């Protein structure tokens, strides 16, 4: 039983504005073109082994079901772009999912593992940073012990930290700069 | 050809043999790879783009600015980094509101993207600018084995901006691997995702492994001796994922995994020690016996 | 005499008024020189609107009228008749488009739309001041019609016109008339035999005393205007004596060149020397020189010696008053939708190929079989909307007939093989006309045809068996299906016929976003084109079924018979003419006219140019290219256009 | 400040394209004001130069696709005229970009909408053409 | 009216206008065919020209009368959602 | 993931034979007239407090999903006849 009181008329409009200006108003507004054909769900590799149904995410978005932001299902999409490539209505599905995930992150629905990945980029400038084993391996292969990457450049690490603070990404993930860890 | 070689994360810090393999292979093809000093995570497009689109583009533009300052275009051997920087470059050229937002952020670090950077994937660069004929001319050790070619998703898609032809029935990689004397075996759901993308490997590991397992099973049923990719993320998922598949499903395959640069390296007579196959979670020795 | 202008601002309900502040435009219009009357009204084309204009022309002695409303392409003639009825010359009337060009495209910018409407009214008023009274050219109408395309639509038009007593010419591209309807097995919703009900009409047309059928012929040139068209028909060479041709078919056995049979959609194989189908009208053979090697083996077997390679195409010159375009359509090529595997997998076929497979007179002898092994399919899947309602292939329209023909052919397969399981993958079942919903109900209740609501994502072939798997979501269950089939049928949409490009250039007609030919107005004139004396009938105007095409054929015959019955039409005097006192005979204009209207001549002892009024269609190219300014196009004179340009910025 | 753009559209395919944008409710900027001619062949340098003289920030011209002119070859003449005109404008100090010519069928409402959007942005970025102010001195 | 979203009047009114003043068309409004006898090409028809109680040739159609009439009748044209007078014009563009 | 191997194609026919001659061939063959409109589910009092969806039972029957016979959902219908009274396709 879904009553008008359990629905949010503005969900589609709120998803569209979160997507403005990146990836774009025209990109995310494409969800309004969806005619629930199912081509996206049928093309979904994740959907073949889970309860995840791409078409329902878009339906929930249009109907006004805010639970779609609290769902674990939107996080099962790998961004393979198959649905994006096959949609006969030009819905930029993959981009709409990513945008819905931005609103999910802002509501506090972000996984600890993801926050950790994001913490590594903030801390070392890289999601998969170099180790003691990296240096030893690179040495034995004939490559420079430390790659010319942000991990070993304070200028670049500081540049990133300034942009992260300006974008409020640190607050989004819940990172404490003095403790150097997530809250 | 001169290109700023974007390294990413996984290749330079984990599977370093792919970096070494690329540097020589590209040098043999006549490509001058210059260091993109201070470059960071692209950042991972599926993972970061899902957290905050504004953060994904701003940090990607910051990397694009490094090559722009150098007055050269970018080359990458990772689909993840290719997709992230390529889509970022296209969005900044096509959307002025996005460009304005990003440059207002980059002004705080004394940077400004001007849209002159072109992002290239080494496999399509080899196919469209160098030529497949040049690969065969440099083959010292023909690799007469069957290969389960994994194109990945971020290599050809989204086609509307990539313009690298069909994403449903591509030939690009198949023709590049076949030039080494190998055979690209046709297998079920060939163009399907490995399962690691969009932050799925990290948050939903068993779900990612289920897709990787389907791909490995299909390749083995098609008679493949190994799998070749153009993506360190796919590489890790296929290689490390097999240990995880054994520990979570009880399925063992010991199916060799190679990155195209490593495959082209072997073909061009490189020392397997320099390709760092020893760090691979799954032994490549069975494949090395076949060649 | 001084201009006295009447400006009328239409609201068109709220289509204009809702965005443009019409009362404000009306007040602004009054501030312009010569504008003595200005009114705003809800519907200017309505009776009170027209009576308002008319009454004002007489009461306020106006000599110029400006209607600020819809597009002139829609109502310019309507208002010209309205003002002419009040005594005002129709060329002293000027349209200002503030709906399609303003209110409908600036809905979220009302103040700027209102400012733009004011400038457009001022631009119109500026040209209006210098407009001149012109005499509509009364031209005669040649009592003859030309129908291009011999399908059910074209046949219907020629039969009605011929039955009315009008000499009609019917030109058909292929060796036989009948169109796509001749390729069908049966027709929904009655399941009548397609050719069994079409042949009597093909026969009637072939022996109609008022219809001249030119089969295996093409219109190669059309010159002139309404009532006075000069048409060139190329009677293509069959390379077989038409009169000595028995139509027995014994010369084809020897031919060593196999050509894919177009009629059988590429399944069947015909020879260079062939016949399109058994019930073909006219019944005669043809040599296809595109594939003929000229070995002369067919000639050795041919008794009559009808075969003549020295045969030459004949150019027939004919004069007609009206032209009806009924060239039909072509089936969409689904190779582009790579995930469905057409052209890769042997057992994936189009519905038109299936029609030829089911048809008794087809290549498989009316047997639906798999093209990989020749076996009859036990399980079949129809995929709806293939090449339609799809932005990725550029066809964002509904092809109208696919839901119905898919259900029809499913019934025919069940009648021939009840054990066959049939599943239709759809989004919407469009059974919108008489007996269609009933036909849909019947397919499921009587024949047990199953329907799955879900547009398939992809088709995957099993290389071991040739069987196909359809991946799709059963949207009514929220679950993914992966059902196996022995044959997959793609319900391909309709696209314009290949020759449409050539026919467009010859007639001078336009196309709609769906690439089909454009009607004058979707409701005010469904079979007329903006080009006078040129009409449309059938699928070339848009995707539709047989009755809709037959109805259009009849409609086109009525519309096309109006000028013929009147025997006189009025044409625009917006033609070019040379001022002999200024022309020094430089000769620049001569070669610019594609109709050769301007010609050099001797006058008063020296050389000057002279336009042959009848050959001028009114483009305005030669006056634009005239360096002396001697040449001017009435109604689009440089001075008139100059004032129009000034009008955007100021009052002149 | 809002750009002043004048347009010249032939009555057949192009007029139809602009009308189709309206039928489809395809919103575009309100800077342009279209002048109707029967063919683009009617368009010549003096009409475009007259528009700049009057104070046009941008000038647009639309005709049938090459080969689809209702009058067979009117647009081929205009095409030769516009190419010289682009260069003449540069010689006169008028940015080449202030002139825009395109081929639009009646079936291309979306193309017209986008051409109007793109042209408006182009002229808005260039700012006002200061010819009339220079002449009024 | 779909799909052009034109006013119904856009297409219909000019046609109503033309038909009323067509030299070859005799319009009998507020009338009904009450009998048809014969066969193709030879039909004999009876038309009942119903009483309007107003002289059409003299009538101007100004509607000063509508303002004065005191009885209200539900308007059939408005589907009972409108109230007309005993003396009336179905709709303004009639 | 529902594959052809998980489906029983003859389930509809099988339901009809079980209904012939009682309640009747014409009565039970009416399931083939269903166009999945949902009027039955919307009218179901049981459907308002459970996962039971009348339309899905008929869908499963036409698709061939045998599990419908093992379901507890078909046993939640009280035989109130509201769906029977409102079906626009005369499905009994
Ligand atoms: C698979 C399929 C099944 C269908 N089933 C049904 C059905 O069951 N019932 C139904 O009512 N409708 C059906 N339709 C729709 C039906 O085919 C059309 O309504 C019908 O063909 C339209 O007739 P037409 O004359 O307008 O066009 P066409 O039938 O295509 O005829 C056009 C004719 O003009 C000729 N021509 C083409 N170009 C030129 C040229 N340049 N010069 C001279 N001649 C030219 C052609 O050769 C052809 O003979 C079906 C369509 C398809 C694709
Ligand atoms: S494929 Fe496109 S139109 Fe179809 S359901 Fe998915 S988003 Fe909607
Ligand atoms: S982009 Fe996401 S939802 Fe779309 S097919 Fe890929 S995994 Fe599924
Ligand atoms: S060409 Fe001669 S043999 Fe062939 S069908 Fe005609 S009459 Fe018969
Ligand atoms: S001459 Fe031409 S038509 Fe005759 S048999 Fe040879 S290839 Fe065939
Ligand atoms: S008629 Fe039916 S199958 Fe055809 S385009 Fe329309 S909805 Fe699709
Ligand atoms: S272009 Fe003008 S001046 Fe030259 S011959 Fe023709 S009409 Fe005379
Ligand atoms: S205006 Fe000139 S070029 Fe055009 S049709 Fe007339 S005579 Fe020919
Ligand atoms: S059709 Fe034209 S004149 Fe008539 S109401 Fe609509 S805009 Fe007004
Ligand atoms: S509208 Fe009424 S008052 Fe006016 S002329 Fe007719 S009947 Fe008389
Ligand atoms: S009400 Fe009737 S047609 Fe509708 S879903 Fe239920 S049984 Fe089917
Ligand atoms: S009869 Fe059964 S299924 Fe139908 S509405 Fe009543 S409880 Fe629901
Ligand atoms: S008519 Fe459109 S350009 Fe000549
Ligand atoms: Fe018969």
């Amino acid at each position: 039983m879904i009553y008008s009181s359990d629905l949010n008329k503005n969900l589609a409009s709120q998803i569209i504005e979160a997507g403005t200006p990146i990836p774009g108003d025209d990109v995310v507004s494409s969800l309004k073109a969806c005619y629930q054909c199912g081509t996206c769900t049928g093309s979904c590799p994740s959907g073949r082994r889970t309860s995840y149904r791409t078409r329902k995410v878009i339906r929930k978005a249009l109907l006004g079901m805010d639970d779609v932001l609290d769902s674990d299902d939107i996080w099962k999409c790998t961004t393979c772009y198959t649905c994006y490539e096959r949609c006969p209505r030009d819905v930029k599905v993959t981009e709409i999912i990513k945008t819905i995930r931005n609103l999910a992150a802002q509501k506090g629905n972000m996984a600890k593992a993801h926050k950790m990945t994001a913490m590594y980029v903030l801390k070392y400038g890289h999601a998969v940073p170099a180790n003691k084993n990296t240096a030893e391996l690179r040495k034995s292969i004939g490559l420079s012990e430390k790659a010319p990457i942000a991990q070993f450049s304070e200028k670049d690490l500081n540049e990133m930290n300034t942009l992260i603070k300006e974008l409020g990404f640190d607050e989004l993930i819940g990172f404490d700069w003095e403790k150097g860890a997530l809250k | 050809m001169k290109y700023a070689f974007f390294l990413g994360c996984i290749m330079p810090n984990r599977y370093a043999g792919v970096e070494a393999a690329t540097r020589t292979v590209m040098e043999k093809l006549g490509v001058e790879l210059v260091d993109m000093t201070g470059a960071s995570c692209c950042p991972a497009p599926g993972v970061f783009g899902s957290f905050d689109q504004k953060t994904w583009l701003t940090l990607a533009a910051r990397n694009l600015c490094i090559a722009e300052e150098m007055g050269v275009d970018i080359v990458t051997v990772c689909n993840g980094c290719y997709g992230s920087l390529f889509e970022a470059a296209h969005l900044l050229h096509d959307n002025k509101e996005a460009l304005n937002f990003v440059n207002e952020k980059l002004d705080k670090v004394g940077k400004e993207y001007k849209g002159n950077v072109k992002v290239r994937h080494f496999a399509e660069l080899i196919y469209n600018d160098i030529g497949v004929d040049k690969i065969a001319e440099k083959v010292e050790r023909p690799l007469n084995i069957n290969v389960g070619v994994h194109y990945g998703c971020h290599f050809l898609k989204p086609t509307d901006v990539k313009h690298l032809g069909s994403a449903e029935r591509p030939v690009m990689l198949d023709e590049i691997v076949e030039a080494t004397g190998a055979k690209s075996v046709p297998y079920a759901d060939k163009m399907m995702c490995c399962g690691a993308g969009g932050g799925v490997r990290a948050r939903e590991l068993e779900l990612s492994l289920d897709m990787t397992n389907e791909k490995i099973e299909n390749m083995i049923k098609a008679g493949a001796d190994c799998t070749v990719n153009v993506c360190p993320f796919c590489h890790l998922q296929f290689d490390r994922g097999q240990i995880e598949i054994k520990e979570k499903f009880g399925k063992e395959y010991n199916f060799p995994v190679l990155h195209l640069s490593q495959l082209l390296g072997l073909a061009m007579g490189m020392d397997p020690k320099d390709l760092a196959l020893s760090v691979h979670q799954i032994s490549v020795d069975p494949l090395l016996k076949k060649i | 005499e001084e201009p006295r202008i009447g400006v009328y601002v239409c609201h068109c309900g709220v289509n204009i008024g809702g965005t443009v502040d019409c009362p404000d435009v009306t007040e602004f219009a009054k501030t312009l020189k010569n504008v003595v009357v200005a009114r705003d009204y809800k519907y200017m084309c309505a009776d009170p609107g027209q009576e308002m204009i008319k009454k004002d022309i007489k009461e306020h002695n106006l000599n110029r009228v400006v209607v600020a409303a819809c597009s002139p392409r829609l109502h310019e003639p309507t208002f010209r008749r309205c003002v002419a009825e009040a005594g005002l010359n129709p060329f002293l009337f000027e349209f200002a488009n503030i709906r399609e060009h303003c209110s409908w495209v600036h809905m979220h910018e009302k103040e700027k739309a209102t400012e733009k409407a004011k400038d457009l009214v001022r631009m119109a008023v500026a040209k209006a001041r210098l407009l001149e009274p012109l005499e509509f050219i009364k031209v005669g109408v040649t009592q003859r019609a030309l129908v291009i395309g011999g399908g059910v639509a074209g046949i219907q038009t020629a039969l009605d016109l011929g039955d009315m007593g009008f000499e009609t010419i019917l030109v058909e591209k292929t060796p036989s008339v009948g169109g796509r309807m001749a390729q069908l097995d049966k027709t929904f919703p009655t399941n009548d035999c397609s050719i069994c009900i079409l042949a009597p009409k093909m026969v009637d047309v072939a022996k109609h005393p008022n219809v001249k059928l030119y089969a295996y012929s093409e219109v190669v040139d059309v010159q002139g205007y309404v009532g006075n068209f000069k048409v060139k028909i190329m009677k293509k060479a069959r390379y077989i004596d038409e009169t000595k041709c028995t139509g027995c078919g014994q010369c084809s056995e020897v031919c060593p060149i196999d050509v894919p049979n177009e009629f059988d959609m590429g399944i069947g194989m015909r020879k260079a020397i062939y016949k399109p189908f058994p019930q073909a009208v006219p019944a005669k053979y043809t040599i296809d020189k595109e594939h003929c090697i000229e070995c002369g083996l067919c000639a050795k077997v041919c008794g009559p010696n009808a075969i003549d390679f020295d045969q030459e195409p004949e150019i027939i010159e004919a004069e007609v008053g009206t032209i009806i375009c009924a060239i039909g359509y072509d089936a969409f090529d689904p190779t582009v939708r790579e995930e469905y595997g057409y052209g890769v997998y042997d057992n994936v076929v189009t519905a038109l190929e299936l029609e030829r497979m089911i048809n008794a007179s087809g290549p498989t002898g009316g047997k639906v079989i798999r093209l990989s092994d020749g076996q009859k399919p036990k399980r079949i899947a129809f995929i709806q909307c293939v090449g339609s309602r799809d932005a990725k292939v550029g066809n964002k329209y509904c092809s109208n007939v696919c839901c119905m023909y898919a259900m029809k052919n499913s019934q025919l397969i069940k009648e021939k093989s009840p054990d066959t399981e049939i599943d239709i993958y759809y989004m919407d079942i469009r059974a919108f006309s008489k007996g269609y919903e009933e036909f849909y109900e019947r397919s499921a209740k009587q024949y047990g045809i199953k329907f799955m609501r879900g547009r398939p994502s992809q088709v995957i072939e099993d290389p071991e068996t040739g069987n196909l798997v359809v991946r799709a979501e059963d949207t009514l269950l929220g679950e993914i299906l992966e059902k196996e089939y022995d044959l997959v049928v793609l319900s391909v949409g309709m696209v314009p016929t290949k020759s449409a490009d050539e026919v467009q250039k010859i007639l001078g007609i336009s196309r709609t976003p769906d690439q089909f030919f454009m009607e004058a107005h979707p409701k005010l004139r469904p079979v007329d084109t903006a080009t006078d004396g040129v009409y449309l009938a059938g699928a070339c105007q848009g995707p539709k079924d047989i009755p809709a095409s037959v109805a259009q054929g009849s409609a086109a015959a009525s519309r096309a018979a109006i000028p013929l019955a009147k025997g006189e039409v009025e044409v625009e005097p917006i033609i070019a003419s040379v001022d002999a006192e200024i022309c020094g005979g430089c000769g620049v204009c001569v070669k610019q006219c594609p109709y050769g209207a301007p010609r050099l001549v001797e006058k008063d002892g020296k050389v000057v140019a002279e336009v042959i009024s009848a050959l001028c269609k009114g483009c305005g190219t030669c006056p634009a290219g005239c360096p002396s300014g001697a040449l001017e196009q009435d109604h689009f004179k440089t001075i008139q256009l100059f004032k129009q340009i000034e009008g955007m910025f100021r009052d002149t | 400040w809002e750009p002043k753009i004048i347009g010249f559209c032939c009555n057949w395919c192009t007029y139809g394209g602009a009308d189709t944008a309206g039928v489809g409710r395809m919103q575009y900027p309100p800077s342009i004001r279209i002048i109707r001619v029967m063919c683009s062949g009617r368009i010549e340098p003096s009409l475009i130069l007259k528009a700049f003289k009057e104070g046009a920030d941008g000038v647009f011209v639309g005709g049938c696709h090459l080969g689809d002119c209702h009058y067979d070859s009117g647009n081929y003449k205009w095409q030769r005229r516009v190419m010289m005109l682009y260069e003449l404008l540069e010689e006169l100090g008028i940015e080449k970009e202030r002139l825009n010519h395109e081929w639009i069928s009646a079936s291309e409402g979306e193309k017209f909408q986008n051409t109007m959007k793109d042209f408006y942005n182009k002229i808005e970025a260039l700012g006002p053409c200061k010819l009339k102010e220079e002449l009024d001195k």
